[PDB]
């Protein structure tokens, strides 16, 4: 795991952040995330990354 | 050739300036400017960013905190991140 990342506040607007992370290793390579939290079983949770 | 006449000696004819200025060269003193209203800046200080378009870049001496010439200026978006992982933004 290179970085983590955790959102704690009440919105219901699409909101876009940014990280940045120095390219250390060099060639070309892959990228990918995960998410932790599981996804919801109703409507009531809307969170979606 | 041989005398050399018209010895035309020099004595006053440079004192008539001051006495002081023919053992001191004397400095100086800027130009005095109008909206400028009363700061009477010297050639040795600067306490303001300036432009460096083809202009001299400036030296430093001894001490006396001083401006500089602006090179690049930029605002970005602010993201986020520090030297770690911690990134809670709750």
């Amino acid at each position: 795991t290179e970085k983590d990342i955790t959102i704690k506040g009440k919105t219901t607007s699409q909101y876009l952040a940014s990280v940045v992370m120095g390219n250390l290793p060099p060639r070309p390579f892959n990228i990918r995330m995960r998410r932790m939290t599981p996804d919801s079983t109703t409507d009531q949770l809307q969170n979606k990354t | 050739g041989g005398m050399t006449g018209v010895l035309f000696s020099l004595g006053a004819s440079m004192v008539l300036g001051g006495v002081a200025q023919m053992l001191a060269p004397k400095a100086r003193t800027p130009r005095i400017q109008t909206t400028d209203n009363g700061k009477q800046n010297t050639y040795f200080s600067s306490l303001d960013n300036m432009v460096a378009q083809g202009n001299v870049l400036p030296v430093l001496y001894g001490e006396m905190r001083v401006g500089s010439r602006v090179v690049s200026q930029e605002i970005s978006t602010a993201d986020e991140g520090d030297g770690g992982q911690v990134v809670v933004i709750g």
